């Protein structure tokens, strides 16, 4: 998907 | 009829009886490269597309990548031989059937292979040669000419690794001759040009030990020390340690059986890639969770959420294009994207980039995969 990569 | 050649190590080069040929628009030089870099495998046109015009192509980039082939394949006819045979046309993609030994990397490939069992066996004049030849085949920075393309920049990273390994084994083989001092100069340059590369240090600080220079050795350890410590918060590894304490000492060394016993280590990675009929083996990533095994089936795989990549990972924490492992003929070695989370390798983030080793653990966030190089042997 082109949705904003979650943080760890 | 006419000689055929192509280069990658620089600027892109297709020759015809040693005169070089423009390729084409950037467009057009890329779909070369990428069918150079692919030599003998199909790159499908999906791959290609990617390649050129990566986040946006245009509604007929289709009708241009066949433009492109009709193209290269006039330039390609100018050698006499059948285009169509040389650049053909799978219904899987687009092949370029070439030999190896016509391309630089191919050569670079097979002269730095040669000489790792020269100095296995002990030859180590005759591996200083080879080694020497396979530098010669470098003519400048990778793909120079397509240094705005994305899928230069892993593929120029992953070819570095390849040639301070080549630089490494000279200095070795030159050390193992008698020629400590006259190889000073070179490594001096390289570990400017290269400061974190910590096996060419290694050879530097041999080589003024051996040239009767044990205080410059000492203070080359203490540089990189320093260097190390300050720019990436590390300590010298074992190998480093090990050398500096046996100066300290004034203990021997044995350059020819530290020669040998490199090179030996490298022959078993030659073996692993290669199967018992000749042909390369291929090289896996075993999902640990699932079993799942992804084959690496071109020079570059990519990894990332989006659905454009080889190995496609949907978490919402593994970014867009994540990472890239490279194949060079010679090692894998796996790149970072400066993705969001890192990329870690046996259990550590990864600086940039590095030589995958048979076996080594990969972590993309909360996926874990065995990387494995030798064959399967069950399925």
């Amino acid at each position: 998907s082109l949705e904003v990569t979650e943080a760890d | 009829e006419k000689r055929l050649d192509f280069g990658l190590l620089g600027p892109l080069q297709m020759t015809i009886d040693g005169t070089p040929v423009p390729s084409g628009t950037p467009k057009q030089r890329a779909v070369l490269a990428m069918l150079v870099i692919n030599r003998n495998r199909p790159v499908g046109v999906d791959a290609l597309i990617t390649a050129l015009w990566e986040e946006w192509p245009p509604s007929g980039a289709r009708a241009s990548i066949h433009s492109y082939v009709s193209n290269l394949r006039k330039l390609l006819g100018g050698a006499g031989i059948d285009p169509r045979v040389v650049l053909a046309a799978a219904p899987p993609g687009y092949r370029l059937s070439i030999p190896d030994n016509t391309c630089d990397l191919g050569r670079f490939v097979a002269e730095k292979t040669a000489g790792v069992h020269a100095a296995a066996a002990g030859r180590f004049e005759q591996a200083s040669r080879h080694l020497s030849a396979a530098l010669r085949e470098w003519r400048g920075p990778v793909l120079d000419d397509l240094r705005d393309f994305q899928f230069v920049e892993p593929f120029a990273t992953a070819l570095v690794e390849d040639k301070v390994l080549a630089h490494t084994a000279k200095a070795e083989a030159e050390i193992a001759c008698g020629r400590a001092s006259a190889v000073i100069a070179e490594l001096e340059a390289l570990t400017f040009e290269h400061p974190y590369r910590e096996p060419l240090w290694t050879q530097l600080i041999t080589a003024y030990y051996l040239s009767d220079r044990q205080s410059d050795a000492l203070g080359a350890y203490r540089r990189v020390k320093t260097t190390l410590a300050d720019d990436l918060g590390i300590d010298p590894g074992p190998t480093l340690r090990a050398l500096n304490e046996r100066i300290l000492r004034q203990q021997p060394l044995d350059a020819k059986k530290s020669a040998k016993t490199t090179a030996a280590g490298t022959v078993t990675v030659l073996d692993q890639r290669t199967m018992a009929s000749g042909q390369q083996a291929v090289a896996y990533l075993h999902d640990i969770a699932s079993g799942r095994g992804y084959p690496l089936q071109a020079a570059a795989t990519r990894i990332g959420r989006l659905h454009d990549n080889d190995i496609v990972l949907d978490s919402a924490n593994v970014s867009r294009h994540h990472a890239v492992i490279v194949d060079t003929g010679t090692n894998y070695v796996i790149n970072d994207l400066r993705s969001s989370n890192g990329v870690h390798v046996q259990h550590e983030r990864i600086r940039s980039a590095v030589t995958l080793n048979d076996g080594d653990h990969i972590r993309i966030c909360d996926h874990e995969f065995t990387f494995q190089i030798s064959a399967g042997t069950h399925g």
